[PDB]
């Protein structure tokens, strides 16, 4: 967001269901409203969440599947390879 | 090291029987005082408990005086491999009152122990509580595994982004404003926000540090009292948080890899406690539900007289 | 088997909603009175609605025994609904569980395993080793061996198993040591030797407690249970840091008796 | 099987979009013949639409209806959808919509 | 008719709690993994017992069972692509198969009988 | 003792028992016997209570009797219901998968009031399925058993409730009947707040008659409608929303609703529960009103206009006064009914549409509702149970056991914690400490021992009256109510020489009910025994009153868990109700004619009596239980034996001399031992293998079926498709497994055959079939084959065939079931427990060798860990332990002069004791501390003058590992410790690859399908907490869902490559699919913004 706005404290469950992820807000409570409300607005979820990536069956984005960690390229020095 | 139980090993104190007239006594004339009416019923049941749940503690002291230190019973629960002194009172010396189904302790106390055994009238009442609290948590793990599922899905998306944000915000920790009773919970596995100076003066703990056992007395010795620490709530991270941000890893026991995903962690770190929760499950979840106060309780809109 | 059939009730709730279409279109085409007419459309779109959210509009459609029908919405929507049933949690392949027994004499890296049960989890890799080594000519001939638990294949086994770690998970996993990497070791009986010191931290007392093992296949998923899962290296719980593999009940008796001092 | 796409997006399904998907419209409210055990051809089993007997788990079907419906989801839930699109309230919605 | 009258029941239904029956319905035609490979190391090796025989002697036995194109040939079918009379085939076809059975080119199928 | 059996096994009580255990299956036999009425209940009501009797089955006919017309010109009436000898015996029912039942009967009439004419006739009703002597019912061939019902007793319950913000006391009540709309004070069946006054409306001077109540007027004149008609319209408005009243609708409104039968059953109990309070009348209502009026004011007494008075308070529907249990009886009666009311319907449909004059009892019923209401109740209620049949001690306890939920009672879900909690009326009628320990606690509850069902469904209790201070042998069985209205005093009371107190003041239980201490003149009734709130199972826990309630719970929980051994022995130290226990279960044979032996065979024993009559008993050699337990009955007399009336002739699977022996006695050392034992965990000696004293049979059942199908008929055959000679090496001609051959997982039980086409076989297939010329068959092979991991031998096969006229199910040609059973020594991993609620698996099993052994040589059976008695309040296993010593090595007490101080309530039976005696210390009467030492003092040596456990009970072990002995004395003694149904055999499972699901293509779970362990959410969030995305992704993709990852993986491990890339789960592809169902329009979209066909 970053027009004025005061800081909003929220709990946990009513944070939750406001995240940017469709497919997590319909996994974790109530799924036919989020279903509604996201169809009607016509979201798209960028798939970026780790619980979106289990259910299509991705890497989750932490831990061994961020991208600096899995785009690693492993060869033996050219010292190695000659000392065999 | 021979350690085993048997009959002679659990051992009865002597003056346990002298001491129970003695209140109980202490319980005929408190009925005079009933009987004479002074006092409400209430305050007669009061009174009852307040003094039979003395006697509980003098048969405690009275027990422990009379066990010699090498008791394998007592060992047991000396070394702290297991056991608690409220199960040896309840096993030798005397039960002590027990629970209503209704949740009000009985004025009548429980005077036997399980070794002496309990007669017909002392084990049904004891069923009460014995069952009442069996089903407290038959029930606790359903709430704390549905407040561990929010906990998760809250802050699931919460990683480790980069190693620093290079952030000056901070918050203050009390740090023995004598030593704080939990500093180990708040001060230790931190990082300095800013350097730890002394009067006027030296600086004893550089910032950017990690605040070890040693940091800590070191700190102690300076004569400071407060210090300010990295955290999550003040890390400007665009995505996730950072590494210096949120500190020591308490599993590795180094500063926090970069993939790390403490959002589950923490929910399962607060997540896995509620089983031992019996002022509970129900004021933990009103916290993070943030909903209004179940006793609401005024605070200072200004700053003044009152 | 048996010859009966079962079908979901989709099929029972699609033919309420076809039915009364088709017999729509017939009252159309005859020309009806409205009343007709429109107590037809009216039923018709209520069964549109049980075809999609049964019960969520007045009373549920219900089959034998007045149980309601189950409508696409419940497909998704509860415990048995897709997200938790089936999309985060599902059964797996290369897996097992059995009771679990103290495993006093065995390192904190390691986990006591049943031979029959460590045969069948790595049944394809004893096969294909007994395989490239000239004790079966073909893979039928492999597969026919271990089913028969033929001895040969013991000491293969302990080739293939060789340095494999294993996870080790019990029910309920309240934290992520919940699971931990182990190295398999062929022991006898069906019972399961866990090492008495990560019993802390799987809650895990020996009344028929039972635990299950999964088998990572993949290069990575090895590397992660070496390193990242491996039992000697979560020693410290990561929610206060303190010590959790420390030693308990028995032992804290033992050293204590063994450092006291008698005068 | 590309296994990494950008972007997962939903929206409401037109009658066109329903009407694309299916691969024919089932006519017949049959299951399988009684004494053959085959599926019944225009019926809910018809392979002529679904498939023989993998792609009997891709494939789908549509029902045309004689008479329009309105989408349970968006007029029963609340706050109603409809109610507040065309302002009307949902007890008074509920009144049209189902012939009251 | 007493079996005609059988009614269906529910896969949606439920059975001891929480567990649906749906759940325990078997794919018949599912691949089984430990089969379909074996068969591709079948397919292999007779692969190799082709390159053993004639010519126009492995050629006539995979279009008799149609094992390239899918689908079998008659004998009339098999003339006109080696211009022989379609007896002739059936004669090439005696020899190769009685060769088949020789004991060196089918020792190693016996084992993959079952 | 009292019973001619009388093993000798001596009784620490104090106090006689004043009344012998009634039979304690009473209430299973007694309810059935008053719904079928047999002769036996008919006399014992003549004899006690009504004159006539009413049979239940009679009482639901004279509910329909008669039928009559809306115009009552043809009306029919039922009588003289009649019952037919059984079709076949127990064991035929059993054997033939029939149920058990006599047929039934009646003898109706159809009058016609036109005509005048009398048509009788008689009807057949169906088979009415029967109880057996041992209290259970065979449907289909199971045996089964009915468990009694907790349900509110039908009334009117007032309940003061505190309002939540302005605090003011408020009062409401309902009426519950037992049909039709409840009211509550007039909300009136979920419309809020109707005007109290409309509904008197809707039936003069109505302030002058209630003219008391000054809170009662002010809603009056708060009251709106003026006029019976105008009010009744108010009302009517409310309970049918959306129909025009009419003026004849208005009137029949409220007398159709509540005051006729039609629509407001009646309720027996709730008639009896109004008229103690104060079909439906409107005069009642009014009286429910002012109760409610004088309830609020607080006033203790109401008094009815032309009634006796009652006090006004609130009621407790946990009290068991207000708190009824519908029996077995009933509930068949309930059944009955409903069959019956349907029959009703058709019955008036029938007499229309029916030529008059062509109708005859016959015509007008169809009885399909009501067999199918008796078969339906019998095949799918809640409350008919599978017996669960490990232990006679746990199907004793199926029966004698009253549970809340179900139909009629509270949900599974909304029952409250306050109706879980124990009831000061409990006492001596519900057991307290037996409950299930998971999220049944409370809900479910046995029977105590002495307890007895009422013909109207309450609870009582056995008690003996106490007047002027004097106890009289008079036994008055009082109720929960009742109950309240009486001191009773407690069980332990000193005792003197006719009836008088010994001690100045006496201890009893209150109305509240609340302990006290009065005057002996004030009590009026004494507890007959101690263990009254005691049930069966938790009566057997010797040294009870010295555990918790949780533990003993747990003890008692786990002997229904018992399995029964090959030798069955009986504990050292127990309890009296070993004995009645075992006989009263039914699975002992006991003789019920004085008489002498005749023939001992192992397969029947024959007694002739003195009448000279031959009565003849089969024993059950090797049967199956439900379970797979062994149900092995032996013979306990010899040839020439002479036996009484009642006396024990073969024990059962878990009973020996008459008494139950679900365990063995062990000896056990509490020490530590190097970590084996460690958490529970449990080491024993391996003589317990080679001596099989733990082993213990298990049979299963197996079952495969030959049918017709469309393409053609399954053959149960010997010749299958593809298949080595040696495999069926162990089959016989018709392809079933021949007797007493093995089984190895894997092998084949019944080789059978079904038609397979088309073939449309692999062109790689074909040729190799022409190669080595096996033609290509025409059938598949589905054959019984045993499943993974079960081994034994087979014991016998039962062949059902179409060819021979045996019954089958239409289409079903042949039958065959094979049995195998199978030795199980006890192994590690099984589970193990004692009477206390202590429980662990065998962590390992040590050589005799190597084991903590006495000075004599005596190696100790079992080691238990020390750290795990202290912390669980179950230390009664120590006393035990003691005594268990004591037992098996014999005492006397040697009294120097006379018995030293100890013993002075010792009896003198006890001063004296040979080796390997048996001990019974009843629970709250049994053995105590200062005699346990002393009788710890009077040992005996081993065989040489040596004694082997010193006076605190311990002795210096030997490490037989070492050979150095154990620093500190250890205790030693001989505990009786169960072998639980838990097994690692049956626990223990193992997956690679298998099925999978057709819907989903997960694995299917279970070990019917070689299934594989779910990875549900939470493990999820653990791996995810790690950071293991591909050990994540490994086990939801290519590990369950992915169709083609899974299978190439296999072939990657046979080849020796890399492990592929995951593909797309199948769960998620089917998730959109489902979407897409829901008219939602869901795309997975790349970077470039294409949809992608997801195929
Ligand atoms: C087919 C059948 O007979 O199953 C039975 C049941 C499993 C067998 O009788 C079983 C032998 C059991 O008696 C023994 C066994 C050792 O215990 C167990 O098996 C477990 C593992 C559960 C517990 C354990 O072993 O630890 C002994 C248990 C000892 C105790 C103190 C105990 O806990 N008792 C117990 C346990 C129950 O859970 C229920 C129960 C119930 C009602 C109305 C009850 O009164 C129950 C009850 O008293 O309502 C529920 C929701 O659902 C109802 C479910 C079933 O009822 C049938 C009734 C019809 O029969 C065929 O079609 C119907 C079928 C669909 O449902 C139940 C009543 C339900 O859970
Ligand atoms: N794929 C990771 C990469 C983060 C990083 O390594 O910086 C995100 O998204
Ligand atoms: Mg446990
Ligand atoms: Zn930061």
């Amino acid at each position: 967001f970053e027009a004025a706005g005061r800081p909003v404290l929220m709990g946990i469950t009513k944070a939750s269901l406001a995240t940017d992820s469709w497919l997590s807000a319909a996994s974790f409570q109530e799924t036919t409203r989020v279903l509604t409300d996201a169809a009607i607005n016509c979201r798209s979820d960028k798939l970026n969440g780790l619980k979106e990536n289990v259910i299509i069956g991705k890497l989750i984005p932490a831990g061994t599947g961020i991208s600096r960690y899995r785009n690693i390229q492993v060869q033996p020095t050219e010292e190695a390879r000659a000392a065999a | 090291s021979g350690v085993t139980v048997s009959m002679a090993d659990v051992l009865v104190p002597p003056q346990k029987q002298e001491i129970l007239e003695r209140h109980e006594a202490e319980a005929d004339a408190i009925e005079r005082k009933y009987q004479r009416g002074a006092l409400n019923h209430t305050e007669r049941n009061e009174s009852l408990v307040k003094i039979w749940q003395d006697a509980t503690e003098e048969v405690g002291k009275a027990l422990e005086e009379f066990y010699p230190a090498d008791n394998p019973i007592i060992t047991i629960v000396k070394s702290g491999a297991t056991g608690n002194l409220t199960q040896t009172r309840t096993l030798a010396g005397m039960k002590g009152l027990v629970t209503n189904p209704k949740g009000e302790f009985i004025p009548r106390p429980i005077k036997s122990s399980f070794r002496e055994g309990l007669t017909v009238l002392e084990y049904f009442i004891n069923t009460h509580g014995a069952r009442k609290g069996l089903a407290d948590t038959a029930l606790r793990t359903a709430d704390s595994g549905y407040l561990t599922r929010r906990l998760v899905d809250v802050s699931q998306d919460v990683i480790v982004r980069e190693h620093d944000c290079e952030t000056e915000r901070g918050i203050n920790v009390t740090l023995a404003e004598i030593r704080d009773a939990h500093v180990e919970t708040s001060a230790f596995a931190r990082t300095l926000a800013t350097d730890a100076v002394d009067a006027n003066g030296n600086v004893i703990i550089e910032r950017g540090h990690d605040l070890g056992d040693p940091a800590i007395d070191a700190l102690l010795a300076a004569g400071i009292t407060t210090v300010k620490v990295r955290s999550v709530l003040t890390c400007t991270s665009a995505t996730g948080v950072c590494a210096m941000c949120y500190g020591r890893s308490m599993a590795t026991g180094k500063l926090v890899d970069i993939g790390e995903a403490v959002g589950i962690v923490a929910a399962q770190s607060i997540g896995e406690p509620g089983t031992q929760l019996t002022g509970g499950l129900p004021r933990v979840q009103e916290l993070f539900e943030a909903r209004v106060p179940r006793n609401k309780a005024p605070i200072a809109d200004v700053a003044g007289r009152v | 088997d048996g010859g009966r059939f079962a079908t979901s009730d989709l099929n029972d709730l699609y033919r309420r909603v076809i039915n009364r279409n088709n017999r729509l279109k017939r009252l159309i085409d005859l020309g009806a009175p409205e009343i007709i007419v429109n107590n037809e459309k009216r039923m018709l779109q209520e069964s549109v609605d049980a075809l999609f959210d049964n019960g969520r509009r007045g009373r549920p459609v219900t089959g034998p025994g007045n149980r309601p029908l189950k409508s696409l919405s419940d497909l998704l929507k509860g415990k048995q609904g897709r997200f938790r049933q089936n999309l985060l949690g599902k059964r797996v392949d290369y897996s097992g569980r059995s009771v679990i027994v103290v495993g006093p004499q065995l390192k904190l890296h390691q986990c006591g395993l049943p031979k029959l049960m460590a045969l069948e989890l790595f049944k394809p890799f004893v096969m294909k080793r007994l395989v490239d080594l000239n004790h079966a000519q073909n893979i039928k001939s492999a597969k026919r061996m271990v089913e028969r638990q033929r001895p040969q294949v013991w000491d293969v086994l302990e080739e293939v198993i060789a340095e494999h770690p294993v996870l080790l998970n019990r029910a309920p996993t309240l934290h992520r040591l919940g699971i931990q990497a182990f190295e398999p070791q062929l022991v006898e009986g069906k019972a399961i030797q866990l090492h008495p010191l990560v019993c802390e931290a799987f809650n895990a007392d020996f009344d028929g407690d039972q635990m299950a093992v999964h088998l990572p296949l993949s290069a990575e998923a090895q590397a992660e249970a070496r390193i990242l899962m491996l039992s000697s290296n979560n020693i410290l719980s990561p929610a206060s840091g303190k010590p959790l593999a420390m030693p308990r009940l028995d032992m804290v008796t033992g050293l204590y008796y063994l450092t006291t001092l008698v005068e | 099987d590309v296994n990494f796409f950008d972007e997962l997006r939903i929206g409401l399904a037109t009658a066109d979009d329903i009407r694309n998907w299916s691969y024919g419209e089932v006519k017949k409210p049959e299951t399988i013949n009684y004494r053959t055990l085959k599926p019944e051809k225009d019926g809910l089993f018809c392979e002529k639409i679904f498939g023989p007997t993998k792609v009997r788990r891709e494939r789908m079907g549509h029902i045309e209806l004689a008479a329009p419906v309105t989408h349970i989801w968006y007029f029963k839930g609340v706050p109603s959808r409809l109610g507040y699109l065309l302002d009307l309230a949902p007890k008074d919605l509920e009144k049209i919509i189902y012939f009251a | 008719i007493q079996q005609y009258a059988r009614e269906p029941i529910s896969l949606d239904q439920t059975i001891e709690g929480d567990s649906q029956l749906g759940d325990f319905i078997e794919d018949s035609e599912a691949v089984v993994a430990v089969d379909a490979v074996s068969f591709t190391l079948l397919q292999d090796q007779l692969q190799s017992v082709l390159e053993t025989l004639s010519e126009r002697e492995a050629g006539v036995v995979r279009l008799r069972f149609g094992l390239t194109d899918g689908q079998p040939r008659t004998l009339d079918e098999i003339g006109q692509v080696y211009g022989v009379t379609r007896e002739r085939i059936r004669q090439i076809e005696s020899k190769t198969m009685s060769k088949l059975r020789h004991p060196s080119r089918s020792q190693v199928l016996r084992d993959y009988l079952d | 003792n009292s019973v001619p059996g009388a093993p000798n096994r001596v009784s620490f009580a104090k106090l006689r028992e004043p009344l012998e255990v009634p039979g304690l299956l009473d209430v299973q036999t007694d309810s059935f016997e008053w719904l079928v009425g047999s002769d036996r209940w008919r006399q014992a009501a003549i004899d006690r209570g009504e004159e006539n009797p009413v049979g239940g089955l009679e009482e639901v006919l004279a509910e329909l009797s008669p039928i009559e017309d809306f115009s009552g010109s043809m009306s029919l009436s039922f009588s003289d219901p009649r019952f037919d000898e059984v079709k076949a015996s127990v064991d035929e029912c059993k054997d033939k998968d029939m149920t058990y039942a006599a047929p039934l009967f009646v003898t109706a009439e159809f009058i016609n009031n036109n005509t005048g004419e009398i048509k009788s006739q008689t009807v057949f009703m169906g088979d009415f399925p029967m109880m057996t002597e041992k209290g259970t019912f065979i449907i289909n061939g199971t045996e089964r058993v009915v468990v009694s019902q907790l349900v509110r007793s039908p009334g009117v319950y007032f309940d003061e409730t505190i309002d939540k913000s302005t605090e003011k006391t408020l009062h409401s009540v309902k009426v519950i009947p037992g049909r039709g709309a409840w009211l509550e004070f007039v909300r009136i069946d979920r419309k809020r707040r109707q005007p109290v006054t409309v509904l008197l409306k809707a039936l003069e001077q109505i302030v002058e008659r209630f003219g008391f109540s000054e809170i009662m007027m002010g809603t009056l004149e708060k009251d709106t409608t003026s006029g019976t008609d105008e009010a009744l319209l108010d009302i009517y408005r409310k309970l049918r929303p959306g129909e025009p009243p009419t003026k004849e609708s208005a009137q029949t409104l409220l007398e159709n609703l509540f005051f006729k039968e039609k629509r407001y059953d009646l309720a027996r109990v709730g008639r009896y529960k109004v008229n103690k309070k104060l079909t439906l009348t409107e005069e009642d209502v009014v009286a429910t009103i002012e109760y409610l009026v004088r309830l609020h004011e607080g006033q203790t007494s109401m008094t009815v206009p032309g009634g006796v008075e009652v006090p006004v308070e609130v009621d407790d529907i946990d009290h068991f006064g207000n708190r009824r249990l519908r029996t077995v009886g009933e509930l068949i009666q309930n059944q009955i009914r409903v069959g019956l009311s349907r029959m009703e319907r058709v019955v008036r449909e029938r007499m229309t549409t029916q030529d008059v004059e062509a109708i005859t009892p016959q015509t007008l019923i169809n009885i399909r509702p009501v067999v199918a209401a008796i078969k339906e109740f019998f095949g799918t209620s809640q409350l008919s149970q599978f017996m669960d049949q490990n232990n006679p001690l746990s199907g004793l306890t199926h029966k004698r056991r009253l549970s809340a939920l179900g139909p009629g009672g509270l949900s599974r879900e909304r029952a409250g914690l306050e109706v879980r909690d124990v009831h000061p009326s409990h006492y001596g009628r519900m057991c307290p400490i037996e409950t299930p320990e998971g999220p049944n606690i409370g809900l479910i509850g046995s029977l105590s021992v002495y307890a007895r069902v009422n013909p109207f469904g309450f609870i009582e209790t056995p008690y003996r009256k106490v007047e002027n201070g004097v106890v009289t042998d008079q036994i008055d069985y009082l109720t929960a109510d009742e109950e309240d209205r009486h001191v009773v005093a407690q069980a332990n009371s000193p005792t003197d020489e006719n009836g008088r107190f010994t001690e100045d003041r006496v201890m009893v239980r209150k109305k509240g009910g609340e302990v006290e201490f009065v005057s002996a003149d004030q009590v009026d009734y004494m507890d007959v025994s101690p263990r009254q709130m005691v049930s069966v199972a938790t009566a057997m826990i010797p040294f009870l009153e010295h555990d918790d309630a949780n533990r003993a719970l747990m003890g008692a929980n786990m002997q229904r868990q018992a399995v029964p051994l090959v030798r069955s022995e009986a504990p050292l130290v127990g309890t009296g109700m070993e004995l009645r226990a075992a006989i009263d279960a039914g699975d002992v044979v006991v003789a019920d004619k004085t008489g002498v032996i005749e023939e001992v065979s192992a397969d029947y024993i024959t007694v002739m009596a003195d009448d000279g009559t031959r009565q003849s008993y089969r024993l059950r050699k090797f049967a199956r239980s439900n379970h797979g337990t062994c149900a092995n009955q032996r013979p306990i007399v010899d040839a020439g034996q002479r036996v009484e009336a009642g006396q024990v002739i073969a024990d059962g699977p878990c009973t020996q001399n008459g008494e139950m022996a679900l365990g063995k006695n062990l000896l056990v050392a509490i020490m530590p031992w190097e970590g084996h034992n460690y958490e529970d965990a449990i080491i024993l000696s391996n003589r317990l293998v080679e001596e099989d004293v733990l082993t213990s049979i298990h049979i299963e059942e197996h079952e495969i079926d030959a049918r017709d199908t469309k393409l053609g008929a399954e053959e149960i055959t010997r010749d299958i498709p593809n298949v080595s000679d040696e495999v069926l090496a162990d089959l016989d001609e018709r392809g079933i497994v021949r007797i007493g051959a093995e089984v190895r997982d894997g092998d084949i039980l019944v080789g059978k055959v079904t038609p397979k086409g088309e073939t449309e076989l692999t062109p790689e297939e074909r040729l190799l079939r022409a190669i080595f010329g096996e033609k290509a068959r025409e059938v598949r092979d589905t054959s019984l084959k045993v499943p993974h991991g079960e081994s034994g031998k087979v014991i016998g096969i039962r062949v059902f065939s179409r060819e021979d006229d045996d019954e089958l199910p239409a289409g079903v040609n042949e039958l065959v079931r094979v049995y195998v059973a199978q030795k199980r020594k006890i192994s590690d991993g099984d589970k193990l427990a004692g009477r206390h609620g202590n429980k662990g698996v065998i962590g390992k099993i040590l050589p005799v060798e190597d084991m903590p052994f006495l000075p004599d040589g005596t190696p100790v059976d079992i080691i238990l860990n020390t750290h795990g008695v202290p912390r669980r309040m179950n230390i009664g296993q120590i006393l035990e332990t003691h005594l268990g010593w004591v037992a098996k090595a014999g005492w006397n007490i040697d009294v120097a002069a006379g018995v030293p101080d100890w013993a002075s309530k010792l009896p003198e039976e006890l001063y004296s004791a040979p080796a390997d005696s048996t001990v019974a210390t009843p629970v709250f009467d049994g053995a105590q501390e200062g005699e346990l030492a002393g009788l710890l003092g009077s040992t005996l040596p081993n065989r040489d003058g040596e004694v082997m456990v010193d006076a605190d009970g311990k002795s210096t072990l030997f490490d037989g590992r070492s050979g150095e002995p154990f620093p500190y004395p250890v205790t030693v003694g001989y505990m009786y410790i169960l072998k639980l149904h838990h097994l690692v055999d049956d626990k223990i499972h193992a997956r690679s690859t298998g099925p999978y699901s057709m819907i989903t293509q997960q694995p299917l779970g279970g070990k019917a399908q070689f299934g594989g362990q779910r990875f549900g959410e939470m493990e999820c969030w653990a791996m995810q907490a790690y950071g293991a995305a591909y050990t994540l992704q490994e086990l939801l993709t290519i590990k369950s869902d992915d169709t083609v990852g899974r299978v190439k993986v296999y072939e990657a491990i046979v080849k020796g490559e890399n492990i592929p890339e995951p593909g797309i789960p199948e769960s998620f592809k089917v998730l959109l699919k489902e979407l897409q169902s829901l008219c939602l329009n869901v795309e997975v979209l790349s970077s470039d913004g294409a949809a992608i066909e997801m195929r």
